[PDB]
């Protein structure tokens, strides 16, 4: 709501506080002078004000060069306010999210990755990697017998365009 | 007589809750280990950018105060007299008495013209800033 | 065109802001671009000299494995390195001990560990397997039995 | 007591007896495990430039169209800055390419490892060590990490694991199990001390490595400055933020601070100018946040491939860069996570009792 | 920053308080890097006890 209690002014979402205010205090103001708290002036409730929600609006989607499907991320939004998948980075709509784990595709934030599979687009908590114990113990050793070369391609940047302005 | 104010008169600088915070600001507060006269009669005082007051009575001897300029009905004065069970402030043109007092009876000012407000509602401490 | 001096000098003022701003910011983005680029060439100059001139011995600096050799390639505005590593495969469990006692002697692997067949005790470098027979040629003593 | 002034020392002075005939070799040594504090990354603030500058208002999101992509130059800015965290993340502690595990029988020697290995006791799934470092730690918003301090644990469960049952052979290919005493051994041999000496002093040298650990857990609690780099950075963060809303509430010239104020109060004709000067004086103090981010972000970077070097050559291997790895002759170490961070417990053999001997060239 | 902008003038002393932090702010700058001089010299050269 566009609120006005009194003279304090501004637009946000008003909850029930759990704040006791000394019999004086007219309204609440954090470490960055934002008011966060007010007394109603009529009831004596005390009431937290909680910013608007507000954030990013992303698509996240295999290219248009597979599917033209995408899913939206709405970031740090609840679904309530807004296939819909509430995660901790905000509330995912149009994937369906899955229990097995795999290697991370396209990041969605917090181990939460997307993927195109067969086919939607799919919400999952990130695998790390096989897991791979070793039979360790104090008298056993393994040695390879037939050794293999790697050639691995490594690219750096050494220098960029000389541009001049004047 | 004078004495140390160590670390008393501060008082809280507006309206505003404030949870565990530091908070900076500038504003008229009595300094910390500061000068302040020690009075035992009534003198006239000058007031300068506010007043800080303190009184230890058991007795509640000390019990009201004036403000103004004049003092003598020429301008409008304030007066405040804690009276028993009603505490009144009253600002008028008051005629008070060169050495205005309260009995145990009042006698304050001779005459209260012009008036334009009344309003009825150990260690004391009290700070008076307009 | 438009303005006479006296509005067209506000109106060029405002204008001379704006793009000093905007030239400052550009200038203020390369720089900072120029810093990791120069980060960048520094690391290129010290994986060539390294990994090209040489051989290393600094784990992943050039590429994943026991680093054999490397070879540059241009590239635009830049530099690809071809790494060449060494790389175990097939890994096999032998049998094994962390020294030998002979006569009451303690002998220690020169070099390689205690490998065997399962039933014959070899010596045998440790990143191959190539099992030899053990021998007073390649171990020595120290100590005894009981430590 | 009182405060005095001095010209400082430069430390105690040592003469070395040189001479052209006499030498000494330590009868006996220390082990030392030592901590060594980095950044990898910092918290990813993304801010708004138009909801920044102009808090819902049209006359002022119309008039912000005037200074083109300044604002989006500086929303790509920002997402850069915030996607490099990641990157920095990912270098420094996915360098592993399997989960690797400890063996329910803890059979190391003594050599405990309970305070760097996770414990089934807490719900975090981290070590002792990690506890204590874990415990002693307007238009914008906050983007989460892609690996929660859940993951980035497993990680260094992970890369702990291989290095006590594997060395480095897992670093460089397949994992490869090895006893503990021979990889200790091997470790020996690679700083010019025979495997013999650590195996003819074993126990001494395992029950000697508790006492360092558990005094490593011991310094980390008592000293509050032991952790200073993380705070520090975490500290610059805070106070870039902190600065830019204190500017937002200035005035920069303007009749008033508050935008709504200005349009309430001054018809277009004048709201035009005052609402120039704010939007001049935001914009101005938003282009200085992120260049002090900027700044502050190649700093970490710079960290966070110090960092990425570090665990490549300390924990995936063995190093021969004298103090690279810690003060004395690199053994191992090992990597702890930390709040924005990674910690390296250096594990390095140090000569303690030299004797001269007789001697010739 | 105030004694270089606001050369002991009282007028532009007071005006420059409506810029809120960014004297404070440039200070701060200014002393982070030189600390971080006498850092880079001892980590340089004090490395021996
Ligand atoms: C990209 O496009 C080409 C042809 O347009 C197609 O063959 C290829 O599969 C595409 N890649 C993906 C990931 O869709
Ligand atoms: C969404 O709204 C419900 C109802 O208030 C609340 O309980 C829940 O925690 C909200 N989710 C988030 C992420 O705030
Ligand atoms: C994962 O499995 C658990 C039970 O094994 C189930 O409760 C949960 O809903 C599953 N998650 C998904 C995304 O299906
Ligand atoms: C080693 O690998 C090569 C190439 O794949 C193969 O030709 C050869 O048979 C292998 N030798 C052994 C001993 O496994
Ligand atoms: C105290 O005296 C004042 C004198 O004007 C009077 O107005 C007030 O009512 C008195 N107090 C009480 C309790 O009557
Ligand atoms: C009575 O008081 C009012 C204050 O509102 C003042 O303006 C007026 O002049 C006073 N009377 C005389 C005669 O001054
Ligand atoms: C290595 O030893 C473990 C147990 O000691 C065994 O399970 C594993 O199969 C062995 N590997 C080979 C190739 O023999
Ligand atoms: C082990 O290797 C040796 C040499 O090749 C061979 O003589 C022996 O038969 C093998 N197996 C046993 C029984 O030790
Ligand atoms: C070496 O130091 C350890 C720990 O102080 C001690 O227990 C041991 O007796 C010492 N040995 C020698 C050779 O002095
Ligand atoms: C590990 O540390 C715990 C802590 O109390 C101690 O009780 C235990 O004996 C130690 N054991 C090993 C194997 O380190
Ligand atoms: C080493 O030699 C110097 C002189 O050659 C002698 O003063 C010193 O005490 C010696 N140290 C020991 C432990 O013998």
């Amino acid at each position: 709501v566009n609120f006005n209690f009194n003279g304090l002014t501004g637009t946000g979402v008003l909850t029930e506080s759990n704040k006791k205010f000394l019999p004086f205090q007219q309204f609440g103001r954090d470490i960055a002078d934002t008011t966060d708290a007010v007394r109603d002036p009529q009831t004596l409730e005390i009431l937290d004000i909680t910013p608007c929600s507000f954030g990013g609006v992303s698509v996240i989607t295999p290219g248009t060069n597979t599917s033209n499907q995408v899913a939206v991320l709405y970031q740090d939004v609840n679904c309530t306010e807004v296939n819909v998948f509430q995660t901790r980075a905000g509330c995912l709509i149009g994937a369906e999210h899955v229990n097995n784990s795999y290697e991370c595709d396209i990041p969605i934030g917090a181990g939460i990755c997307a993927s195109y599979q067969t086919q939607s687009i799919i919400a999952y908590t990130m695998s790390l990697g096989a897991e791979n114990s070793v039979a360790y113990s104090n008298n056993s050793i393994a040695i390879p017998t037939n050794f293999t070369i790697s050639v691995t391609t490594e690219i750096l940047p050494v220098s960029m365009t000389k541009t001049s302005v004047d | 007589a004078y004495t140390n104010s160590f670390t008393r008169g501060v008082y809280y600088p507006d309206k505003v809750f404030r949870s565990s915070v530091l908070h900076s600001t500038q504003d008229l507060f009595l300094p910390f280990f500061s000068n302040v006269t020690w009075f035992h009669d009534n003198p006239v005082l000058p007031f300068n950018d506010g007043v800080y007051f303190a009184s230890t009575e058991k007795s509640n001897i000390i019990r009201g105060w004036i403000f103004g300029t004049t003092l003598d009905s020429k301008t409008q004065s304030l007066l405040i007299v804690n009276n028993a069970t009603n505490v009144v402030i009253k600002v008028c043109e008051f005629q008070f008495c060169n050495d205005p007092f309260l009995g145990v009876e009042f006698r304050v000012y001779s005459s209260a013209n012009n008036c334009t407000f009344e309003y009825v509602s150990n260690l004391r401490e009290f700070v008076f800033k307009n | 065109s438009r303005l006479d001096p006296p509005e067209a000098e506000v109106q060029i003022d405002r204008l001379i802001t704006g793009r000093l701003q905007s030239l400052q910011t550009y200038v203020t983005q390369q720089l900072i671009r120029a810093a990791e680029i120069r980060a960048s060439a520094n690391l290129a100059a010290t994986k060539m000299s390294e990994c090209v001139l040489g051989q290393s011995k600094r784990v992943d600096f050039c590429g994943k494995g026991y680093h054999l050799m490397s070879f540059p390639q241009s590239a635009p505005h830049g530099v690809v390195f071809l790494h060449v590593t060494y790389v175990p495969a097939q890994e096999k469990n032998f049998t094994t001990a962390p020294a030998i006692c002979h006569d009451g002697k303690a002998h220690f692997p020169r070099e390689g560990v205690f490998v065997s067949n399962g039933t014959h005790w070899f010596v045998t470098q440790r990143n191959f397997y190539e099992p030899q027979i053990i021998t007073t040629d390649n171990t020595f003593v120290s100590g005894n039995c009981d430590v | 007591q009182s405060i005095i002034a001095y010209t400082m020392s430069l430390g105690a002075e040592n003469s070395v007896a040189y001479s052209n005939n006499s030498i000494a070799i330590p009868t006996n040594f220390t082990i030392s495990v030592t901590t060594e504090i980095l950044p990898v990354s910092m918290t990813k603030t993304s801010v708004d430039c138009t909801m920044y500058i102009c808090g819902d208002s049209t006359e002022c999101s119309n008039l912000l169209l005037q200074y083109g992509s300044f604002c989006t130059q500086l929303n790509r800015a920002l997402t850069g800055i915030a996607v490099e965290q990641d990157k920095n993340t990912q270098e420094v502690f996915a360098q592993v390419k399997q989960i690797y595990k400890t063996p329910p029988i803890k059979d190391f020697g003594g050599f405990n490892f309970s305070q760097i290995l996770p414990d089934p006791s807490k719900p975090s799934k981290r070590s002792p060590i990690e506890d204590l470092l874990f415990n002693k730690v307007n238009g914008l918003t906050v983007l989460p990490p892609l690996l929660t301090d859940e993951m980035i644990a497993q990680y260094t469960s992970a890369l702990l694991a291989g290095t006590i049952t594997s060395g480095w052979t897992f670093g460089a290919g397949p994992a490869l199990q090895i006893p503990f005493p021979m990889q200790m051994a091997y470790r020996f041999n690679g700083i010019g001390v025979t495997q013999n000496v650590l195996y003819e002093n074993q126990k001494l040298i395992a029950n000697q490595f508790n006492s360092a650990i558990g005094k490593i857990q011991d310094s980390l609690s008592s000293t509050p400055s032991a952790l200073g780099k993380l705070q520090d950075v975490v500290n610059q963060n805070a106070q870039a933020l902190n600065t830019l809303v204190k500017q937002l509430s200035s005035n920069f010239g303007a009749i008033s601070s508050v935008l709504n104020d200005i349009l309430s109060r001054l018809d277009p004709p004048e709201a035009e100018v005052q609402i120039d000067r704010l939007i001049t004086g935001r914009l101005q103090s938003l282009q200085t946040y992120v260049t002090q981010q900027l700044i502050r972000a190649a700093e970490i970077r710079a960290s966070a491939n110090l960092a990425a070097t570090k665990m490549s050559e300390c924990v995936l291997g063995q190093s021969k860069r004298v103090d690279f790895c810690g003060k004395g002759y690199h053994l191992m170490s090992f990597p702890q996570s930390a709040p924005h961070g990674v910690v390296f417990l250096h594990v390095t053999y140090v000569p303690a009792q030299e004797k001269n001997f007789t001697t010739a060239p």
